[PDB]
């Protein structure tokens, strides 16, 4: 029968892993790196589009920064594809969850719920998981300014400050250096940017190659503002920083 | 080789091996005689025990009160097979007020084995049977194999070393067909036929198991000190 | 079942409910508590169809329960609200409703504020200062329209409430046995005894 | 509009003795006030000593009778042809009928046979799988007449010892065969007279541990 | 539905896919569980590679399914939640029907019942999952300590350890424990789950969970001063 | 839930000493109106049985179909499905009678009320009824309709019981049979002049009489009713 | 039908009729109304004859799954509960029950549930359930203390079911009388009303409206 | 791969055939069967002296007069004594009366084969089913993942079944008191077993027509293992 041409995608190694959630991990180490800095003040997203051609529209694109709702948004490292299934259906949970306790939704249990979606596709079924990792970056009354980290094993942590994507080592490392807890927000943007340029694959780091985003608590009196920058607001914001 | 691997594949040849396979374990079973005459038929079943301490493996299960078997391969599939030829002579009572034909019996078993040939997932029964019964066209004996091929005959043995049951039967088929209106010879023929097949042991009187059914006898079993009487 | 009420004050939200069973001509039971808690700081009264009540009152609290094992966290009174009035909204379209009328009391500790909630079986959610079910409000509503405000004590919520009871006692045609009272505040829920 | 249900009349009872137990039935079968046949048992053997009736609405007896009689077959295949005793079969037959709670079979059942220790054994049933040992009960159309003949002169309620003053009860003791198949044949005779559903036969069919015996007598055919 | 038998019998007559889930535990962060004689500990290890972390919001390796049931682990952690959801669910299910909270050995039994079905169950691997499940019955004070693993099979302990180094803990365990005398206090028992995840943990910085559990609903974690207090006092007896 | 609407009236039998006789008008009522006047509600299943039907004809040509697909499965893989393991009347009923129960059950029945003539394979006479209820019933006379309550009667003064069966002969029989079909003409307001009659015996086998006719009738008495009570004219 | 039970200084006391009604027809005199489910536990039956015996017999059977799978006999609470929540899943179809589950634990100490088919399940010391609830009630409620001795709470729980066996024309037969204690159930004999009610009249003195 | 029900060219189910290895690894059981009673014992074989031994639970009550033990994969035994417990209750419902033991058996083993591509595979555990009947009395039967069961007067399953066996062949009679039966499975379980036998590691049980299955103490089994020694040293 078709026995023969089963893959078997949800089996132990010998060794006790996962092949296809390993696998599907070195897929994402080849996607362009996302970092996340957690402020006092609020959080600083910043991805690196994949190689970019001159011909682009980069200012109605959207492949690394999506929102969830007003409160949460994600840095996407991994097939696009994959990233959107799995934010169309956070977007209704988030939904979901305000219909029935008329409250926005709390980061953490948002991404639980993702996460375990991601591990389903691990356990049973015999399809082959998202090959996806986010960075969730949110604000709720409890715990305040958050970030997560979720991978196609479905396996979630919190962090200060985060990359995933390519050379993470090595952002990882850089970010680790220079990362304090009193930090401000406008600190924040400026070591996520700082870190980008160094482990970048790209000869210099321009406009046209990164999406940038912040979750800031810099509206008018305790309530939070996402900001997903526009291609002339990361031209200046490179340059107030002096990168280019 | 490789065309064993599952029943709904071919072999080049054109053989199915997982069936052929099935029948192997019906030459690995105890050795089961059935023969009949114009009035009776007769089963007569060689029963194994896993040691001294244990109990002899049951062979033979009743139908109805006009049919029953004996088995010879895996007994949880004679189980099965045996449950399903409880309902469909049930089936034929309750429904029709009658009395399930023999012959129709084959054919139901028939039909169910092959199903199991010719589907993935599916494996064949492993087990032979041979089918007694008196109905309205007399006394019947039917030999059933797993591959679904069934045979009407006046006389048959299945499971180990078999073929000397069988070769006797074939030598006395004029003798015991016109054993009318005598259930105890009848017997005696069916038990001297299995004893064509014993080798370093011999006929015990918990070791032995016969079944007769016939014109004006239902299908029973004996067991016990009840087949004393045939040693 | 029959009579439940709710007001809420300055600090508490305090609940009152009929003790008494009844079944055809016989009142079955003097001393029930048609009551679940269904958080510390969150208190449901409940009435309505004989078996549907207790076993929806249950059914919620499991489900709350669970949430506060899984986040570790207590859902505010107005997230609970909105949770039992989206089960009865379901309900009401099911193919046998669940026939129970509820007052859901508590005390949000954030905003630090009392509140009541009063839900019929169609779903049909209100925030208010005093909550009755049933025939009881046809009674207890004008008398706290002119008697309550909104700055009173535990202690005149108290005085205020004796005063519904003596009322319905008087003009009610069914003996109720009296009431279970049950305050919830900052310190969370705790049943008066001598009423 | 449809309606499932039909009453074919007639009347069955059971007595239970010592070291037996009868189980009696008219053979009349109707409609409305049309008769049938003159000659349709509903008394019957099931094996394993167990007789049985299912009075009422025949279509629903004949199924029972068919259902149960089934059940005695399936609990020798998978119980090593074990004997169903009268008790266990009592427990079978609730079961039967409550499974069809809310769309019931229109019958008043009765079994009869022997206890596992020997003894006489009357179980009777209610449309729906309510059931009871008992020494006597009658069912079906004239039941209502029966049964208090039957708990007079089998159970001897009301009769006290004669010059005690109604303080000494007559004392309980089983009837003999003979007796009870007088009892048996006064009490339908009389059913006959005031039943109209109740007449043309009478059928009683007798269990000892020797097997189970027959007996019919005529009954008035008005 | 997809159907593939995954947990199947090699000739030998192991079910390796069951017995790679255990390599999958030994993989997993050690994490201890002691039981004295009012109060059971469970320790747990947090691998020190992952700086930058925000402990607040991070997942905690002991989690409660009731209010007198806790759950620690090792293996995958993904693995673990639905475990966890389940248990949870079965514990308020339990309180609706029986009107009474879960035994210990009843909650473990169930936990260890979804386990097994998993390793006998089309479609499905198992989990890669061991757990120790510690509490106190209702209205009972005497200590359970109960130990789960992907196979299904679940028994209880005075101590036991699970993940990676366990045997090494296990065997400082096995000599330091005394059956007729389990540690009295809380303050010894909590000693000598931190003692014998220093014999494989690295620093005693934040490295080491450790949640205490006594009678009647009394679950609290420690934080980082109050086990570091721990720490530093076992170093400072050791130097001898 | 139905209604019937083209429906067949009454179906007459009796037992005699050798076999069974049969006998159902030709006519397919719509409601009052008499409508089809070719209906045959006899239909024979080998040689050995005939099943009479009354009620729904729509029902009824369900039920031909029925048995005649009986026959056809019954050869199937069957040596001798002409003879040891031919249909018998028995297997017929059985299997009508599960049909019509199930079909009670299912609160859609098939609206008939049916009778089962014929002979078994060893020379016993089989009549048996059954109905859109599921009802079973046998007697030495059976009847439906208007049938039980005028033809049972008139058939029951030949044979009363058991014994009164081998002292009744097949002239004996089809007499009154015939002389039945008469009053019911008479009196039923939905039947017609013009019959069917099988004859199934042990001996001659089964003997299909079609386009039979009510005859010597009586009539003349009528010219002499005059109004209703006291015209003389 | 009218059964009760009520709670006191010694325990439980359970008393039930033992008629059966089809309409007026009396149906039985003799029947069973009390469900033994194990040594410390007690079913009584109120309402539709064979719903009561088929779901308090298998109530029975789930007590017994309980005790083999928990190694613990079953609390009075969780089997009223397994009953309760049985007859819920079938509100509305039209079962009629009206329920006592009475019995013995430690953890719980004698405790009776009165359980119906609408789903109604209380805890209490004192029910009267059945067409003669009223009757019993009557007579237990103005004759019941907690200090009544075994002997007199024996007495009190059958004269009441005689006071309705005699005024509910639906109760009658004979009294079955049951004590739960600590060691569990103890059953006090079948009481025929035929000689009970002359025997209470002459002894007692009561029943003063019947004609001596 | 290969099919899971797939038939091997000697004609036997490879996976029930690999199932039986996996229950050779399993720790001991032993039944032994007399007039007065049937005795069940086990070896518990804890895997750390840390882990409290009355834990292992190997014996276990089907119904008041049947009892069962294990050895193999243990885990895989709950859902068949879960259908065991079931099956001997819902007859009792059906029938007011007690289940045969061999009808219990036979409801367990139609559990074996219901697996393929039901379960995905056998049971890998064997188990000694123990009971009383009015009709055959005192019986005990060995239940396998094949769906076969065979009654025995004695029977050991496990690591050490195939000498434990051989001993129980020869010293079995049909007048064997439960006494004699309850030493003789300690003697035999000592004899296999890896560590010294003792109440902690050894569990002894029975079931009699009067008091129905019952587990033993380890009070009580302890003077057994005493009064064991004591006789074997005696000659
Ligand atoms: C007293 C006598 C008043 O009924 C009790 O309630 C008694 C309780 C009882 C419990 C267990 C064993 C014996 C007696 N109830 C009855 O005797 C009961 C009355 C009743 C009849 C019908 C009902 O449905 C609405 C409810 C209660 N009698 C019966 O159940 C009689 C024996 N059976 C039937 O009426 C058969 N019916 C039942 C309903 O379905 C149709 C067939
Ligand atoms: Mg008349």
């Amino acid at each position: 029968g078709s026995r023969r041409y089963d893959s078997r995608t949800t089996i132990f190694s010998p060794e006790g892993r996962l092949y296809q959630v390993e696998y599907a991990l070195e897929s994402i180490s080849h996607a362009g790196t996302a970092i996340g800095i957690m402020a006092s003040d609020g959080i600083v997203l910043a991805a690196e589009r994949k190689v970019t051609s001159t011909l682009l529209e980069q200012d109605t694109s959207t492949e690394k920064l999506y929102k969830l709702n007003d409160k949460i948004a994600v840095a996407v490292a991994g097939l696009t594809a994959d990233a959107e299934i799995l934010i169309n259906t956070a977007r209704i949970h988030a939904q979901n969850y305000l219909k029935t306790y008329n409250e926005d939704i709390p980061v953490e249990i948002l991404v639980r719920r993702l996460s375990d979606i991601k591990q389903g596709y691990t356990q049973h079924g015999g399809l082959r998981p998202f090959g996806v990792s986010f960075i969730y970056a949110g604000y709720d009354d409890r715990y305040g300014y958050q970030l997560y980290t979720s991978n196609p094993s479905g396996n979630y942590t919190g962090w200060k400050a985060i990359s995933v994507g390519a050379n993470t080592s090595a952002a990882q490392t850089l970010l680790q250096m220079d990362y304090k807890d009193d930090m401000k927000v406008d600190d924040a943007i400026e070591l996520a940017l700082k870190t980008l340029s160094k482990t970048t694959d790209s000869s210099a780091l321009t406009y046209d190659r990164l999406e940038f985003a912040t979750i800031r608590k810099g509206a008018n009196d305790g309530e939070v503002y996402q900001k997903i920058f526009k291609p002339q607001e990361i031209k200046d914001i490179l340059v107030k920083t002096g990168i280019t | 080789n490789n065309y064993d691997g599952d029943t709904v594949t071919f072999s080049p040849t054109g053989r199915l091996f997982q069936v052929e396979y099935a029948l192997e374990a019906i030459k690995q079973g105890s050795v089961t005689v059935g023969l009949r005459s114009n009035t009776h038929a007769v089963l007569v079943a060689l029963k194994r025990n896993a040691d001294e301490l244990s109990s002899y493996q049951k062979k033979i299960i009743k139908c109805d009160e006009h049919m029953g078997l004996s088995l010879a391969g895996l007994a949880p599939d004679a189980r099965v097979l045996s449950n399903y030829l409880r309902q469909q002579c049930n089936y034929s009572s309750l429904v029709f007020n009658r009395k399930l034909a023999v012959e129709r019996a084959g054919h139901l078993l028939c039909d169910k084995a092959q199903k199991n040939t010719q589907s993935y997932g599916g494996r064949p029964y492993g087990v032979g049977l041979l089918i007694i019964g008196y109905d309205k066209s007399g006394a019947h004996l039917l030999e059933f194999q797993p591959s679904g091929n069934v045979t009407e005959l006046y006389g048959t043995a299945i499971g180990a070393r078999s073929q000397g049951a069988k070769t006797y039967l074939e030598r006395t088929l004029d003798t015991f067909i016109k054993i009318d209106g005598n259930p105890d010879e009848l017997i005696k023929a069916g038990v001297e036929a299995i004893s064509q097949s014993l080798r370093d042991e011999s006929l015990t009187v918990d070791n032995l198991s016969i079944a007769i059914v016939g014109k004006d006898t239902p299908f029973t079993i004996y067991d016990g000190e009840a087949v004393a009487k045939y040693i | 079942m029959d009579i439940i009420l709710g007001i809420r004050v300055q600090d508490s939200v305090i609940l009152a409910s009929s003790k008494a069973v009844t079944r055809g001509i016989s009142v079955l039971k003097d001393s029930d508590d048609k009551t679940r808690q269904l958080s510390p700081h969150t208190l449901m009264s409940f009435a309505g169809e004989a078996g549907d009540t207790v076993q929806f009152a249950e059914y919620i609290q499991a489900n709350i329960q669970l949430y506060s094992i899984r986040e570790d966290y207590e859902l505010s009174p107005q997230a609970v609200s909105s949770f039992v009035r989206q089960e009865l909204a379901k309900s009401i379209r099911s193919r046998r409703p669940y026939q129970v009328n509820v007052l859901i009391g508590g005390y949000d500790k954030k905003k630090n504020k009392p509140e009541l909630y009063q839900i019929d079986y169609l779903g049909t959610k209100v925030e208010l200062p005093y909550g009755a079910h049933g025939y009881s409000g046809f009674y207890t509503f004008s008398l706290l329209d002119h008697h309550y405000r909104p700055d009173m004590t535990t202690e005149e919520g108290l005085d205020l409430l004796k005063l519904c009871v003596q009322e319905l006692e008087k003009r009610m045609p069914m003996d109720f046995k009296g009431v279970i009272v049950k305050i919830v505040d900052k310190d969370g829920i705790r049943q008066v005894d001598d009423f | 509009q449809f309606n499932p249900y039909g009453d074919n009349g007639g009347t069955i009872l059971g007595i239970a003795g010592e070291d037996f137990a009868v189980l009696a039935g008219d053979t009349r079968n109707i409609t409305d006030y049309s008769i049938n046949s003159r000659y349709e048992p509903k008394v019957f053997d099931c094996g394993d000593n167990i007789v049985m009736s299912a009075n009422g609405f025949a279509a629903d007896g004949d199924a029972l009778v068919k259902r149960f009689k089934n059940s005695v077959k399936w609990y020798h295949f998978d119980h090593n042809d074990k004997k169903l005793s009268i008790n266990s079969a009592a427990r079978n037959i609730q079961h039967l009928l409550y499974g069809k709670r809310f769309f019931p079979y229109y019958v008043h059942t009765i079994i009869a046979g022997l206890d596992e220790d020997g003894k006489g054994a009357v179980y009777s049933f209610d449309p729906v799988g309510s059931y009871e040992r008992e020494q006597c009960r009658a069912g079906g159309a004239a039941a209502s007449l029966i049964m208090p003949f039957l708990d007079n002169q089998v159970n001897f309620k009301n009769q006290y010892e004669p010059g005690t003053n109604g303080k000494v009860k007559k004392p309980l003791k089983y009837l003999s065969v003979e007796e009870v198949i007088k009892l048996v044949r006064d009490s339908f005779t009389s059913a006959t007279e005031r039943h109209i559903q109740v007449g043309d036969g009478l059928e009683i069919l007798i269990v000892t541990k020797d097997g189970v015996r027959k007996e019919f007598y005529e009954l008035k055919r008005d | 539905g997809y159907d593939r038998a995954l947990s199947i019998f090699s000739p030998d007559g192991h079910i390796f896919q069951v017995e790679y889930a255990l390599e999958a535990v030994k993989r997993g962060t050690c994490a201890v569980g002691v039981k004295g004689k009012n109060c059971v500990v469970l320790g747990c290890e947090r691998r020190s590679t992952l700086k930058l972390q925000d402990t607040r919001i991070t997942p905690s390796k002991v989690s409660k399914i009731d209010s007198h049931v806790v759950l620690s682990f090792s293996g995958l952690n993904a693995d673990s939640r639905i475990l966890i959801e389940k248990a949870r669910v079965e514990a308020q299910s339990h309180r609706l029907t029986l009107e009474d909270p879960v035994t210990v050995e009843y909650l473990t039994r169930y936990v260890a019942g979804v386990q097994q079905r998993y390793t006998q169950s089309g479609g499905v691997r198992p989990f890669g999952v061991s757990t120790l499940i510690a509490g106190f019955d209702p209205r009972d004070d005497e200590p359970k300590l109960y130990q789960t693993e992907p196979s299904g099979i679940y028994s209880s302990w005075s101590a036991q350890t699970i993940g990676r180094n366990s045997k090494t803990v296990r065997e400082f365990l096995e000599k330091n424990y005394d059956r007729k005398e389990p540690p009295a206090t809380v303050e010894e028992c909590v000693k000598l789950t931190v003692r014998s995840l220093l014999e494989v943990v690295q620093t005693g910085a934040k490295n080491i969970e450790i949640t205490v559990v006594k009678p009647d609903s009394d679950i609290v974690a420690l934080s980082s001063e109050e086990i570091n207090q721990y720490v530093t006092q076992i170093e400072q007896e050791k130097q001898e | 839930t139905q209604q019937p609407i083209v429906t067949g009236t009454s179906v007459i039998s009796m037992k005699y000493d050798n076999g069974v006789i049969i006998a159902a008008d030709n006519l397919g009522s719509y409601g009052s109106l008499l409508r089809f006047n070719g209906v045959e509600r006899l239909i024979p299943v080998g040689d050995n049985t005939v099943v009479g039907i009354s009620g729904d004809i729509s029902d009824m040509q369900h039920i031909e179909r029925l048995l005649k697909d009986l026959v056809t499965e019954n050869a199937y893989d069957n040596p001798l499905a002409d003879a040891e393991e031919a249909l018998e009347p028995s297997y017929i009923f059985e299997y009508l009678a599960t049909v019509m129960y199930q079909r009670r059950s299912k609160m859609n029945p098939l609206w008939n009320a049916i009778i089962v003539a014929g002979v078994q394979s060893n020379g016993d006479q089989f009549l048996r009824y059954v109905n859109l209820l599921g009802v079973t019933y046998s007697s030495p006379t059976l009847a439906t309709g208007f049938g039980a309550h005028m033809a049972n009667p008139l058939l029951r003064k030949v044979v009363d019981r058991e014994s009164d069966i081998p002292k009744t002969t097949v002239q004996v029989a089809e007499e009154a049979i015939v002389n039945a079909m008469r009053v019911l003409y008479y009196r039923d307001a939905r039947s017609s002049r013009n019959f069917s009659l099988a004859i199934i015996d042990k001996n001659t086998g089964l003997t299909f009489k079609k386009n039979l006719q009510v005859e010597n009738m009586k009539w003349d008495f009528a010219k002499d009713i005059k109004g209703y009570g006291t015209q003389k004219i | 039908t009218t059964t009760l039970a009520f709670r006191f200084q010694g325990g439980i006391i359970v008393a039930v009729d033992s008629r059966a009604t089809a309409g007026n027809w009396v149906a039985s005199q003799t029947v069973k109304k009390v469900i033994e489910i194990n040594p410390f536990l007690l079913g009584t039956m109120a309402g539709g004859v064979a719903d009561c015996q088929f779901w308090e017999t298998w109530l029975g059977s789930q007590c017994r799954l309980h005790e083999l799978r928990e190694k613990e006999r079953i609390s009075v609470a969780a089997a009223s509960k397994i009953l309760s929540n049985l007859v819920y899943q079938y509100k509305g179809a039209g079962l009629s029950m009206g329920t006592m589950i009475c019995g013995y634990t430690r953890k719980e100490g004698p405790t009776i549930y009165y359980v119906d088919s609408d789903g109604t399940r209380l805890k209490g010391d004192i029910f009267c359930v059945g067409s003669g609830q009223t009757f019993a009630y009557g007579v237990l409620d103005s004759n019941y203390k907690w200090d009544l001795s075994v002997e007199d709470a024996l007495y009190l729980g059958k004269r009441s079911i005689l006071a309705a066996a005699h005024r509910d024309a639906y109760s009658g037969g004979s009294v079955n009388l049951y004590h739960v204690t600590e060691d569990g159930w103890i059953y006090h004999g079948n009481h025929d009303v035929g000689e009970l009610f002359w025997k209470v009249k002459e002894e007692e003195g009561s029943f003063n409206n019947v004609i001596g | 791969d290969r099919g899971v029900s797939t038939f091997s060219p000697e004609g036997r189910l490879f996976q029930v055939e690999y199932s039986l290895e996996a229950i050779k690894l399993g720790s001991t059981a032993i039944g032994i069967a007399t007039k007065e009673g049937v005795v069940l014992g086990v070896e518990k074989r804890a895997t750390s002296p840390l882990l409290e031994s009355d834990s292992i639970e190997k014996i276990v009550e089907i119904d008041r007069h049947i009892g069962c033990a294990m050895s193999g994969l243990t885990a895989d035994a709950r859902s068949m004594i879960e259908h065991a417990r079931t099956a001997a209750v819902t007859h009792n419902l059906y029938y007011d009366e007690d289940i045969n033991v061999e009808s219990l058996t036979q409801s367990v083993c139609d559990l074996a084969l219901r697996f393929g591509e039901l379960m995905s595979r056998p049971f890998g555990v064997a188990l000694l089913i123990a009971g009383h009947d009015a009709d055959d009395g005192y019986q005990l039967f060995h239940a396998e993942p094949s769906g076969t069961f065979y009654r025995y007067n004695a029977k050991a399953i496990g690591s050490g079944s195939e000498g434990a066996q051989a001993e129980l062949l020869n010293e079995w009679h049909s007048s064997l008191t439960l006494k004699e039966a309850e030493l003789l499975v300690l003697k035999i379980l000592k004899q296999v077993m890896e560590e010294k036998l003792d109440e902690n590691n050894a569990q002894l049980s029975c079931i009699t027509k009067q008091d129905g299955f019952k587990i033993y103490d380890n009070e009580k089994t302890a003077e057994l293992i005493k009064e064991l020694k004591e006789k074997e040293a005696a000659e």
